RNA sequence: GUAGGAUAGUGGCCUACCAUGGUGGUGACGGGUGACGGAGAAUUAGGGUUCGAUUCCGGAGAGGGAGCCUGAGAAACGGCUACCACAUCCAAGGAAGGCAGCAGGCGCGCAAAUUACCCAAUCCUGACACGGGGAGGUAGUGACAAUAAAUAACAAUACCGGCUGGUAAUUGGAAUGAGUACAAUCUAAAUCCCUUAACGAGGAUCCAUUGGAGGGCAAGUCUGGUGCCAGCAGCC
């Protein structure tokens, strides 16, 4: 106790930070907003849309 | 493939070949009581380490004196023993390694050193202190009685800076009693 | 000409044995303290250990 | 005397190979007969209790050892399994499900019980040890 | 062996003709394997014995065969075609199948986990710095196996043995983590660990268990019950 160790980065500018840093780190620093999504739902929607051809494919995945 | 599977592990002790030797039991109990060990497993682990070291020393001694492998490994082993305090400077030959006993290794335990330097009234008291985090080797708090103290680190043993016996902030019992007596 | 043995006799002695309650005794220390007690009993303080 | 020719390695190897069969343990482990036995090379087997039996103890002892006739589920073979501990036969009933283990001597009789090579470990999914010590209760159904 | 066909190519790989050759107690051929092979695992005077399904390398398979398109690369099966065995739907006219992938279910058995989260790490792939990846990682269950390590420490009093030691559900204050929880930290986001405000111990009920006490083999010629019975007993 009483001591800690970590890693630190200091970018020349916020633009460089945004261009090179991970999205999760940017969200941690507040420069980005987390988007709520579910990978299983995305996979199911993609599979559902796979069976529909044309413009209607866009709403096919909703179901 | 699971990457965790590639991590390796090994045993540290063996059970006695004959479970119920009376003389062996008496000697083991004597050593355990003298050094405040919780069970025979710790003594058997120390014996396993000593046997490994002695076997390595014997294997090296079988080789020719001018053998580069013998020279290198013997120098390494002697340096290790000197670092951990098992052997003194005058004991600068591999033969003195074979004259090492379990007591020599047990004397290097942090519990034994804490008891010897006078920070504890008894070996059991020392064990309780180390497991209760009242002891630090250098600037690091150590709570493992089996901790093997090196010669350089022997003189740095001191009470933990965040403990009642090393600094301020007394224990919860003392604080509760003070609060009760405040009225 | 007797009743030496049969299947109906199972549990005879166990059922016949009178039931005696277990005495309430203070727990012994565990681990290091237990070994300390054993060492003190067998070496420091002091026929077999359970002799009469 | 032994053959000692430097070129007699084949003869020595073949003689040892032939003579290994005189060893009972080697023959037991290499004849492939373990699969025809009731357990078929397993440590334990489940079975159904067919009937309670009493086996007379061998001389010079005199007693009625309690056993059960058990039919193994996986192959239908019928065996006799001893029921250890006092009054433990009372926890066994006809058509019960019992786990059966070896008697400790690797397919041979133990003690004064003749022709018994198995013992009961569990009945109705509950250990006979637990039933004897009253730690658990035999399921009603 | 000669000459051809086929193949990406050599070759009885196949065709026509020709010759009678080829292997074998130095074990051919045939049979068994609860037989994938190796790197390796267990035990270690030496020599040896046993194991190797499983994360690395090589091979084979995708219910059993056979055939084939595409493609640089497949005799591919999360590609197609036919038969065989199973098998879902039907409006009875037809139509669709392949978990020895990740979960999960039935069966089988002595015998083995969640129908979770994520591409943040490692790397692969595509037109591609950006998408995707049940590969892989995180977390859940997990006493396979392995490591460290709590269940008490110290004084006063009384008993004992020689100031020195042991015992006491007698007294006294000190110490602390198991637990609990702000907070921070961790984390792709969580959780765990580490750190740490306020709590958390006297029969410290915060109560250690598994086997044994005739010998092998450490430990009772103690007390009650039973009386070759019940039972114990690896062997005696
Ligand atoms: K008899
Ligand atoms: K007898
Ligand atoms: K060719
Ligand atoms: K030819
Ligand atoms: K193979
Ligand atoms: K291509
Ligand atoms: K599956
Ligand atoms: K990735
Ligand atoms: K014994
Ligand atoms: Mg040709
Ligand atoms: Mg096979
Ligand atoms: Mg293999
Ligand atoms: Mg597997
Ligand atoms: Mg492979
Ligand atoms: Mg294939
Ligand atoms: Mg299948
Ligand atoms: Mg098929
Ligand atoms: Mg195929
Ligand atoms: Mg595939
Ligand atoms: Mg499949
Ligand atoms: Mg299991
Ligand atoms: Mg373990
Ligand atoms: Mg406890
Ligand atoms: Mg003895």
């Amino acid at each position: 106790g009483g001591k800690s160790t970590g890693f630190g980065l200091i970018y020349d500018s916020v633009e460089n930070a945004k261009k090179y840093e991970p999205k999760y780190r940017l969200i941690r620093n507040g420069l980005d907003t987390k988007v709520e999504k579910s990978r299983k739902q995305m996979k199911e929607r993609k599979n559902r849309a796979k069976k529909v051809r044309g413009v209607k494919k866009t709403k096919a995945g909703d179901a | 493939v699971h990457v965790a599977f590639y991590r390796n592990y090994g045993k540290t002790f063996k059970k006695p070949r004959r479970p119920y030797e009376k003389e062996r039991l008496d000697a083991e109990l004597k050593l355990v009581g003298e050094y405040g060990l919780r069970c025979k497993r710790e003594l058997w682990r120390v014996q396993y380490a000593l046997s490994r070291i002695r076997n390595a020393a014997r294997m090296l001694l079988t080789l020719d004196e001018k053998d580069p492998r013998r020279i290198f490994e013997g120098e390494a082993l002697l340096r290790r023993m000197n670092r951990y305090g098992l052997l003194d400077e005058s004991q600068n030959k591999l033969d003195y390694v074979l004259s090492l006993t379990v007591e020599n290794f047990l004397e290097r335990r942090l519990q034994t050193l804490v008891f010897k330097t006078g920070m504890a009234k008894s070996i059991h008291h020392a064990r309780v202190l180390i497991r209760q985090r009242h002891i630090r080797v250098g600037r690091q708090v150590v709570n493992v009685p089996s901790f093997m103290v090196r010669l350089d680190s022997q003189k740095h043993i001191d009470f933990s800076l965040i403990s009642p016996f090393g600094g301020g902030r007394p224990g919860r019992v003392k604080r509760k009693n003070q609060k009760a007596a405040a009225k | 000409g007797k009743v030496h043995g049969s299947l109906a006799r199972a549990g005879k002695v166990r059922g016949q044995t009178p039931k005696v309650a277990k005495q309430d005794k203070k727990k012994k220390p565990r681990g290091r303290a237990h070994k300390r007690m054993q060492y003190n009993r067998r070496f420091v303080t002091a026929r077999g250990p359970n002799s009469s | 005397g032994k053959t000692r020719g430097m070129g007699a390695g084949r003869k020595l190897k073949s003689h040892r190979r032939r003579q290994r069969w005189a060893d009972k343990s080697y023959k037991k482990s290499h004849l492939g007969n373990e699969w025809k036995k009731p357990f078929a090379g397993s440590s334990h087997a489940k079975g159904i209790v067919l009937e309670k039996i009493g086996i007379e103890a061998k001389q010079p002892n005199s007693a009625i050892r309690k056993c059960a006739r058990v039919q193994l589920i996986k192959n239908g073979k019928k065996i006799a399994a001893f029921v250890p501990n006092d009054g433990c036969l009372n926890y066994i009933e006809e058509n019960d499900e019992v786990l059966i283990a070896g008697f400790g001597r690797k397919g041979h009789a133990v003690g004064d019980i003749p022709g018994v090579r198995f013992k009961v470990v569990k009945v109705s999914g509950v250990s006979l040890l637990a039933l004897f010590k009253e730690k658990k209760e035999k399921p009603r159904s």
